[PDB]
């Protein structure tokens, strides 16, 4: 919401090189920067960047919902930077296991959902469509009746 | 002799002019063909990565 937003507000030249390369690929001058999400993914795969179609399809399902096919620079840059791996390796596995054993009080070989809910409400964050059951939907891979630290990673690995 | 030689030299010059023009045409045609080739190559590469992923799974 804000991390890539802050990075774009402090637009760096290293990313700006690829950004303007794909821009001249897209915008030939005095344009509104339409760059449709389908075309954006096509070029993202085209110009030697990461050829991950999953993010492109997420954008297509998410962007150009306006019906104009144009994509604003804000979200286009956000999805471009987040297509690349922007994470500090998600902390340390042993460190995160200690974090979760502090989180997990039962110590029954796993952690249950309610402990995760307690920690989440302790964080104090806003709720949206990716709440309530999104964690339930993702974590219920084998439906073991629990959200283990390994299951918590399977849901949201690379916690930063 | 000099005037006949001038006529023949201009003959050869014009022949080389025309040949060079034809060659430039073929050069640009092969150029666009090469770009198309590179794009086909990249598409095949992506397909390859994809199918490898599927097979591993």
């Amino acid at each position: 919401d804000d991390i890539y937003k802050a990075a774009v507000e402090q637009l760096t030249e290293e990313q700006k090189n690829e950004f303007k390369a794909a821009f001249d690929i897209f915008v030939l001058g005095a344009e509104d920067g339409c760059i449709s999400t389908k075309e954006l993914g096509k070029v993202m795969r085209m110009l030697g960047q990461n050829p991950t179609p999953e993010e492109l399809q997420e954008m297509i399902d998410e962007v150009d919902e306006d019906g104009s096919g144009t994509v604003d620079f804000d979200e286009f840059l956000v999805m471009m930077v987040r297509c690349m791996k922007d994470d500090s390796k998600g902390k340390s596995e042993e460190e995160l296991s200690d974090l979760f054993r502090m989180f997990d009080k039962n110590a029954d070989g796993y952690i249950d959902l309610d402990e995760l809910k307690m920690m989440l409400q302790a964080t104090g964050e806003t709720i949206t469509e990716d709440d309530i059951e999104e964690l339930m939907k993702d974590g219920d891979k084998n439906n073991d009746g629990r959200i283990d630290y390994d299951e918590f990673l399977e849901f949201m690995k690379g916690v930063e | 002799e000099a005037e006949k030689a001038a006529d023949e030299s201009e003959r050869g010059m014009k022949v080389i002019e025309s040949r060079a023009q034809k060659d430039e045409e073929k050069m640009e045609i092969q150029e666009i063909q090469l770009k198309e080739a590179k794009h086909i190559a990249e598409d095949a590469d992506r397909k390859y990565e994809e199918v490898a992923r599927k097979l591993v799974i």
